[PDB]
């Protein structure tokens, strides 16, 4: 190809936003398993829309710092005073979860597997983080990731928590306050996948835990990168034939 | 047929050495300009803000693979020149088959190893072959010159 | 077989593992309505409309997407963009002022 | 630069089906045709048919056209250059004379005049069409005897009777025994059996020291049964050494 | 078979020897490709030459070939021991169908030949309790494989129950033979003290065995 | 799951000792030696590899389930304890004394 | 070149809680991964478990799990390491370490300083 | 043995004219791709920071000079194309020796004076010179077309 497919550089904590789905089976993707410092890529072949809010009406508020330059604020709250958050069908997400599973075990042995809320960190991996209409989101995972699935209704509604000042990439003393954003926003995405990581310490209950990952940013780009790869064209090449530099005369 | 009709960039990557043979102006074109032509047709879209606010982050990325683009691709058409033939796709030398590159004989070469298989296998010796020729040049180029004294 | 001679060919179908700064491809739709700054999305070229791919027959190549420059060229062209991007952007630093909060109910 | 493995001897009646596999390793299993030749002893070794892997094309021969139908499974890569693959040739309506020992061949080049003509060659694996039942090779050992009283050695074997049908195989102390190996084929008696038996060489002065065992088996009956040589013995040649 | 190739051809060590393939116009010769192998009776084949004139790959410029309008032609030079095995060729086109020769017992001659070396086993105690007698006659180390069996029992001719082989190549290039007897217990036990005859070179080898012994 | 094997560990310094280590899956093999006062220093990363000033007598030499650390000429320095680390797990460990 | 040290002599009664420092150096802090191991004396050497310093991303080992908590702090390049709800069974003396490359974090080729510990 | 073998680049600078006709391929490569072959292969060094922080002090100085030695070199293959003979190295003409530019005979001018020395001696005339060429071309092209028409 000349160029790749629509790469969306969406930029999430756990779950894998708007990509591309598997085509076949959902699928699963580990340098090692064993390396239990590694990410485990999963991608989803059904897309699990996941809506989510900040209901609040806001109203915007110039206060001019100067001379040319002002730093925008919320003046105030048009209506009711509410929670961020985001819906998604939990039949939807457990069926899918149906879906990891079993391709888990195949990477696994058919030991039953059970999955948990993140260890630690900051907010951003710690919590589904991610732009919803100009504004950051924190979402609190611990109900997509608090199950077991062995062998032998309504819907989910994730808390929110909207940070201004940012700081992507966790830079050098260098953070982004993102203004507010006028009124209320609502979007939706689809999960596409996530960012799974292992517990290295092999229980006799146990039995396997995958808690979300998401401490790097590199696994973003290689979710959808996977698929290609860049080589360099090398058109002059050496070959013998019968066939002389036609000198037998001059 | 096979040889007169369409067949694509880089097509003949598993196709033995023989069968490539036909389809070098593919992959002898666009080595430059597969993509200055893309670039200046595309580039003139009714956008205006060709290099607004001067040069970019994407500035460099084009620019500094632009001027790669075309001296690695001079740097094939100097060998073509410093070999004494830049005919292309195909040219004898009078440099002979040292078999202590490959022991190995005509009809499987061509026939059933292919160009990336073929380079593959002779890769190490490319450098000495490549110095022959030039040695087979110049020796060719005072041989011409003696000539143009006496007549 | 006959008095062999080494014979040279410009064109063939060989390549090599490899790393270069490579270019965006921006789109048609996106370009022309303004949505006035977003990204380094503007400073792309616009994509091809004929997405064109060649198939390559009896070929086998590895990929490995761990050891993959691609990505390593993602964040680095990321990062640089926002940067950039938020370079001419209002500083809040005098903002550093004692905040006397009280909540809201 | 690789190596093929088929399918083993798969024992037949006459008016019945049998398949024979051929499977690849060290080289790519598309690149290349799969011929197919047996070795009737009446006819000679004749040539079956030939399949491209790659197209799908074929051309079989004219005597078993309608007989025949081959078939091939999907490639699996090892390397960027290597693979492993599948192919097939199943015959309905047997009779007695579609018999000998099977080959399956990987052609000689990609591209030219002898592009199918065959260069890599299977394992060869006997087939055998009768209605008559199957029989076990029931081991057993030999009373040693001496080869040669000059040199000093002390010979022993193990001793096979009554199988059916071919082939049957012996090894030494499960792969752990090298040289002085020694064996043989075996012949159809009136009544219509084979028997076949093995022998190997050590000297008479160190009997005790090291342990030998023939890993005898047989693939039709399911059996892998063991034997040792019993060393108590009075012979010729072999009592002047002790 | 279709095509004829000459079932017999000899030639002396250090020398070269021709084997020749003709058929009616549809199977040789002329617009036909022709090859040769090296097909060992008792294992996998081996090829030799095919273009008609190019050697195949890991073969030795001993082996020539030639091809006429109604006939091909074989040349092996400076010829070896381990060459003693059958050879037939082929006839096909690009498209297609290989069409195989008779074959040739190619016989190399010339070479130092050696006497045999017998290993007469009789049967043991738990296979007498069977119950069967079988005496195995073991052949080794000689060539060419030529040999003669001629069972006694009580000194008489010995006509029934004559188990024989034919000599198979060992795999040091040189021959090897066995052989066998169906018998009962009720003749085996009582009867005199057993033997086993074989030949080679016109010098005739033999083990004498007891039953109770 | 390491089976660091053998425990008694006590020779001359003119000798040689080969310390093996068992496995039920695969990885990444290595080895280490504790000190007085000091922590544990590596001293393969690989297997066959070896770590920074190791000279030539450190062998490394198995591929099967049984992997062993040989270090032939010994020595005063050589007195502490090894470990065979694979992943997150740990052997057993041997002490060697004066 | 990449120095580690940490903290020294201290003290405690079973049922408490503590912390320790782990400041390093020669390398950015934030792109390579450490870990911790509970070197007991006579026992085999138990991982505690690993830290990516980037994001803060964890992972730990059952038996101390709940009880451990890893930490850092990118503006000091200082790793700590809280462990609340002491025994005797954990006494022993802790090491802070980080692989030989980014690449691999399972091989250690760069370990921690000496810090007493009593209970 | 002398013409065959080693030499070095620029290495008859101070040779005859004569002998410096052997080694021209010396210094008729690496006019481009002298730096283009050894900048790809040193700078893939594991640095992994090529053109961090984007472009800098180095990074002008090199594509500023880059791009110089291309258009420079293109501009010496430009007079080859335009003088009707991109062979290289060696080229006759219909283009006669005006003595004006040099009175001096054969013998001396090939085995006495070097091209450094030769060069100084004609640089006034060669703008003269290289203009006859040009338009001993577009005779020779009109020539051409002229019979072009009439077949
Ligand atoms: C995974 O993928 C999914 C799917 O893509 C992602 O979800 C998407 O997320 C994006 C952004 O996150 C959303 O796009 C924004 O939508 C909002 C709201 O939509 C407006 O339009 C709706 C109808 O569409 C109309 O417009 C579109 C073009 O926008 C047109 O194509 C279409 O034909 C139709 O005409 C309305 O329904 C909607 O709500 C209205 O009605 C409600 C009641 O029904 C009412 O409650 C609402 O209040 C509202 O009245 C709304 O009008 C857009 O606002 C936004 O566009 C902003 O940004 C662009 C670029 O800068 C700018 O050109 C726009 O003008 C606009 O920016 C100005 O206007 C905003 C108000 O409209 C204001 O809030 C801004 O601050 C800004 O104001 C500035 O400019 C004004 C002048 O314009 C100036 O006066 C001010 O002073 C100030 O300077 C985007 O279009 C997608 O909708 C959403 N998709 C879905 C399916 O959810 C998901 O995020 C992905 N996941 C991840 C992880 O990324
Ligand atoms: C990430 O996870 C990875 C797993 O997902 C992990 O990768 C694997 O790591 C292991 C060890 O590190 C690699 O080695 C393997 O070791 C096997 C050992 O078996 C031998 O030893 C046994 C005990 O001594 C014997 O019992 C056994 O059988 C013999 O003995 C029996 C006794 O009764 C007897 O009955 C038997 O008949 C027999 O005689 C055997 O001798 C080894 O078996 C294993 O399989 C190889 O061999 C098989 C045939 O036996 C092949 O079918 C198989 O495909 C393996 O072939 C190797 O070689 C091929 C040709 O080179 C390659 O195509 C293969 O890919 C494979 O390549 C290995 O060897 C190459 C040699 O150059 C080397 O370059 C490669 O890198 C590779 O090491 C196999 O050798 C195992 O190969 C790794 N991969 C897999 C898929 O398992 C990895 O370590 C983790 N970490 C990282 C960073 O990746
Ligand atoms: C130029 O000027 C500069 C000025 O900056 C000069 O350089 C500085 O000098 C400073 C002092 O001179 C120096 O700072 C100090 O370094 C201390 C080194 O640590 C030793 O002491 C501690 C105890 O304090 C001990 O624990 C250490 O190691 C023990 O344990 C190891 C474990 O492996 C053993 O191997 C070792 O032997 C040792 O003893 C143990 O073993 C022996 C047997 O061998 C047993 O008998 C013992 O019982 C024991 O088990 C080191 O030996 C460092 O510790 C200091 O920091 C502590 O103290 C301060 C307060 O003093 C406190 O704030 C810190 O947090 C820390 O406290 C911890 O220890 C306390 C006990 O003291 C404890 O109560 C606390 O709870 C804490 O746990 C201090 O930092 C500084 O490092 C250097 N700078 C540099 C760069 O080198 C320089 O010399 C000048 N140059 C010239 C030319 O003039
Ligand atoms: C990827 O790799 C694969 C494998 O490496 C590679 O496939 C090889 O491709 C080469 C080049 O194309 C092939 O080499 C040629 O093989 C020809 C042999 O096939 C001919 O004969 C077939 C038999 O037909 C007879 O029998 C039937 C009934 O059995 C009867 O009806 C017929 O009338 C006839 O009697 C025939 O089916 C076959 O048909 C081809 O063409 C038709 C269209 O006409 C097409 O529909 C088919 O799909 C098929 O392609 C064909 O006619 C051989 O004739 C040919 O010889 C010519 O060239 C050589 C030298 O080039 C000369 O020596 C000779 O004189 C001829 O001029 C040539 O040898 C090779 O066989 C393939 N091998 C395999 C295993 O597939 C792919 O091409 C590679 N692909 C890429 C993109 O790289
Ligand atoms: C997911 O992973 C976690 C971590 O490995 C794993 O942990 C266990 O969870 C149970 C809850 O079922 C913990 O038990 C209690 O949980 C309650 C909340 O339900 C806490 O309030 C308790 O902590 C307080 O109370 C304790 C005394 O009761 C105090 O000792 C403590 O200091 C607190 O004051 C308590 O944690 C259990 O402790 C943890 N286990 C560990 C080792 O941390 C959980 O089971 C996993 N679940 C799934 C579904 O995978
Ligand atoms: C590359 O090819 C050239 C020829 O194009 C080789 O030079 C020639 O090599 C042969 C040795 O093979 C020289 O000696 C002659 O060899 C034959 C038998 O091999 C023998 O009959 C002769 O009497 C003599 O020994 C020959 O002189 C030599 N030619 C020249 C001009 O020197 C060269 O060796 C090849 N190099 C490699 C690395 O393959
Ligand atoms: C460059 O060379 C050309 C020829 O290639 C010169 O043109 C020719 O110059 C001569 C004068 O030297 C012209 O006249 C003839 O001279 C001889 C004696 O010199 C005389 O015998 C003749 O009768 C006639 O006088 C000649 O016509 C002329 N040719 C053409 C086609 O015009 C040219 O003068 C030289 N210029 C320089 C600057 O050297
Ligand atoms: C049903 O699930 C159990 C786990 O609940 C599986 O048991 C595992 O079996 C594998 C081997 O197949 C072992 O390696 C694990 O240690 C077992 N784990 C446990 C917790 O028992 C069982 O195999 C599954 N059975 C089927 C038919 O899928
Ligand atoms: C899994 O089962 C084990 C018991 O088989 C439980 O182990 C206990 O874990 C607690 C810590 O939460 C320890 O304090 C106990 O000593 C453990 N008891 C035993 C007998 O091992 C474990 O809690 C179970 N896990 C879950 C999630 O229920
Ligand atoms: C080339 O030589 C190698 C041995 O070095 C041999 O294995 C190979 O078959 C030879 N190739 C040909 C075509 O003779
Ligand atoms: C071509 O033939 C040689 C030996 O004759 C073999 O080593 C090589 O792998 C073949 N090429 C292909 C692509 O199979
Ligand atoms: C919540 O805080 C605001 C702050 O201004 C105050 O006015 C309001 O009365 C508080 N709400 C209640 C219920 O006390
Ligand atoms: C060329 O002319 C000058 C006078 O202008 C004279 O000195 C010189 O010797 C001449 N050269 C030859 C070779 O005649
Ligand atoms: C060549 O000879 C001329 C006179 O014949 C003289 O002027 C010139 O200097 C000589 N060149 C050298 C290099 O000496």
């Amino acid at each position: 190809v000349q160029c790749t497919h629509g790469i969306r550089p969406v930029v999430s904590t756990q779950l894998l936003l708007n990509g591309s789905l598997a085509e076949e089976e959902v699928v699963i993707r580990s340098d090692n398993f064993t390396n239990n410092a590694k990410t485990i890529i999963v991608q989803l072949k059904e897309s699990v829309e996941i809506n989510c809010t900040r209901p609040n009406n806001n109203t915007r508020k110039s206060i001019h710092i100067g001379p040319g330059r002002a730093f925008y604020t919320t003046g105030e709250i048009i209506g009711d005073i509410r929670q961020a958050h985001c819906n998604i069908s939990r039949a939807k997400w457990n069926d899918t979860l149906k879906q990891i599973v079993i391709k888990l075990r195949e990477q696994f042995e058919n030991k039953t597997i059970v999955f948990n809320h993140s260890s630690g960190g900051d907010p951003e991996i710690v919590m589904h983080s991610f732009n919803c209409g100009g504004e950051f989101f924190y979402c609190n995972s611990t109900q997509l990731f608090n199950s077991t699935w062995n062998n032998n209704g309504n819907t989910i509604t994730l808390p929110c928590r909207i940070k201004q000042i940012i700081n992507m990439w966790q830079e050098i003393g260098k953070a982004m306050y993102a203004p507010p954003i006028r009124g209320q926003i609502r979007c939706s995405s689809n999960i596409t996948g996530l960012l799974l990581t292992r517990d290295g310490c092999i229980n006799e209950n146990g039995t396997e835990i995958f808690r979300p990952g998401g401490g790097d940013m590199r696994d973003n780009w290689r979710s959808e990168l996977y698929k290609y790869k860049v080589v360099k064209i090398e058109p002059l090449g050496v070959a013998p034939t019968k066939c002389k530099r036609r000198v037998v005369g001059r | 047929g096979i040889g007169a009709v369409f067949l694509g960039f880089l097509g003949a990557a598993g196709s033995t050495m023989g069968a490539a043979s036909m389809t070098l102006t593919v992959q002898a074109r666009l080595l430059l300009s597969g993509i200055v032509q893309q670039q200046n047709n595309l580039l003139r879209a009714p956008e205006a803000q060709e290099r607004m606010l001067q040069l970019t982050v994407w500035g460099i990325k084009q620019l500094q693979a632009r001027v790669l683009a075309v001296e690695r691709y001079l740097g094939d058409q100097q060998l073509l020149g410093i070999w004494g033939c830049s005919g292309k796709l195909i040219c004898c030398t009078a440099v002979p088959w040292n078999a202590s590159w490959s022991n190995k004989s005509l009809d499987r070469i061509w026939n059933n190893m292919t160009w990336m298989e073929w380079e593959r296998e002779i890769d190490n010796y490319t450098s000495e072959i490549y110095t022959l020729i030039e040695e087979s040049q110049n020796q060719q180029e005072k041989n011409e010159q003696e000539l143009l004294e006496l007549d | 077989v006959e008095k062999l001679w080494v014979t040279v060919y410009y064109g063939v179908p060989v390549w090599k593992e490899a790393t270069t700064t490579l270019f965006c491809a921006s789109d048609a739709k996106a370009y022309d309505t303004e949505v006035h700054n977003v990204w380094a999305t503007h400073a792309c070229v616009p994509t091809d409309p004929n997405p064109q791919e060649v198939v390559l027959e009896n070929v086998t190549e590895h990929f490995n997407m761990w050891k993959n420059n691609m990505v390593e060229q993602m964040q680095e062209d990321i990062i640089s963009l926002w940067d950039q991007s938020l370079k001419p952007c209002v500083k809040l630093t005098p903002l550093c002022v004692t905040l006397n909060c009280k909540d809201v109910n | 630069q690789g190596q093929l493995v088929q399918s083993g001897a798969e024992l037949k009646k006459p008016g019945a089906s049998v398949k024979i596999s051929c499977k690849t390793s060290g080289y790519r299993f598309n690149f290349y045709h799969i011929n197919w030749i047996r070795q009737t002893a009446g006819r000679g070794p004749e040539w079956m048919g030939w399949i491209s892997p790659y197209s799908g094309d074929k051309n079989l021969a004219p005597a078993f056209q309608d007989r025949v139908i081959m078939t091939t499974d999907t490639e699996v890569p090892v390397t960027s250059f290597t693979s492993t693959g599948a192919a097939y040739m199943e015959i309905r309506n047997l009779k007695f004379d579609d018999t000998g020992t099977y080959f399956c061949a990987k052609g000689l080049l990609r591209d030219g005049s002898s592009t199918w003509l065959p260069y890599l060659w299977g394992q060869g694996t006997l087939l055998t069409v009768s209605s008559a039942s199957t029989k076990g090779p029931s081991v057993f050992p030999l009373a040693p005897s001496s080869k040669s009283t000059s040199g000093g050695t002390a010979a022993l074997g193990c001793l096979v009777k009554d199988y059916f049908p071919e082939p049957v195989t012996v090894s030494w102390n499960s792969g752990a025994l090298t040289s002085g190996v020694h064996t043989f084929p075996a012949v159809l008696q009136s009544s219509g059996l084979y028997s076949l038996s093995s022998v190997v060489t050590v000297p008479s002065s160190s009997l005790g020291t090291q342990t030998y065992i023939c890993n005898v088996n047989h693939k039709p009956s399911n059996t892998k049964v063991d034997k040792r040589v019993e060393p108590k013995s009075c012979d010729k040649g072999l009592e002047v050494l002790f | 078979s279709v095509l004829t190739q000459s079932a017999s051809v000899s030639g002396s060590l250090g020398q070269s020897v021709t084997i020749s393939c003709t058929g009616p116009n549809s199977v040789c010769c002329s617009h036909k490709s022709i090859s040769w192998y090296q097909w060992p009776p008792g294992r996998a084949p081996t090829l030799i030459i095919y273009e008609d004139n190019e050697r195949a790959p890991g073969i030795s410029p001993r082996f020539s070939g030639y091809k006429s309008y109604w006939s091909a032609y074989l040349t092996i030079s400076d010829l070896r021991p381990e060459d003693e095995t059958t050879y037939y060729c082929c006839s096909y086109t690009h498209n297609s169908g290989c069409v195989f020769g008779t074959g040739t017992k190619v016989s190399v001659l010339g070479q130092s030949k050696a006497n045999p070396s017998v290993t007469l086993f009789p049967p043991s105690s738990e296979e007498l309790q069977a119950n069967k007698a079988t005496l195995v006659c073991l052949i080794s180390d000689f060539y060419p494989g030529a040999v003669t069996v001629a069972w006694k029992a009580d000194s008489s001719p010995v006509k029934a129950g004559v188990e024989t082989t034919t000599p198979s190549k060992q795999s040091n290039n040189k021959y090897a033979a066995s052989s066998y007897l169906s018998l009962t217990p009720e003749q085996w036990k009582s009867h005199r003290s057993y033997s086993c005859q074989v030949t080679h070179e016109g010098s005739t080898v033999e083990k004498t065995v007891a039953p109770t012994e | 799951v390491l089976t660091q094997s053998p425990g008694t560990l006590s020779l001359s310094p003119g000798e040689t000792a080969i310390i093996s280590c068992r496995t039920s899956q695969y990885g990444s093999l290595a080895w280490y030696q504790q000190r007085p006062g000091q922590a544990p220093r590596l001293v393969i990363y690989s297997g066959s590899t070896r770590a920074a000033g190791i000279p030539d007598r450190f062998s490394g030499s198995r591929w099967g389930p049984d992997y062993n650390l040989t270090i032939s000429n010994l020595e005063s320095g050589d007195f502490g304890v090894y470990y065979c680390q694979q992943y997150e797990f740990f052997g057993q460990g041997t002490k060697v004394q004066v | 070149q990449v120095q580690l040290v940490q903290s020294g002599g201290q003290m405690k009664k079973p049922g408490e809680s503590m912390r320790i420092s782990c400041r390093a150096s020669g390398y950015e802090f934030i792109d390579c991964t450490l870990n911790w191991i509970r070197l007991a004396p006579g026992k085999r050497p138990e991982w505690m478990g690993w830290l990516k310093p980037r994001g803060g991303a964890v992972n730990y080992c059952r038996p101390l799990q709940g009880r451990v908590t890893m930490t850092r702090d990118v503006y000091s390049d200082t790793a700590f390491l809280e462990l609340r709800s002491l025994t005797v069974d954990d006494t022993a003396v802790y090491f802070c370490t980080r692989g030989k490359n980014c690449d691999y974090n399972w091989d250690f080729e760069h370990w921690g300083r000496g810090t007493p510990v009593i209970v």
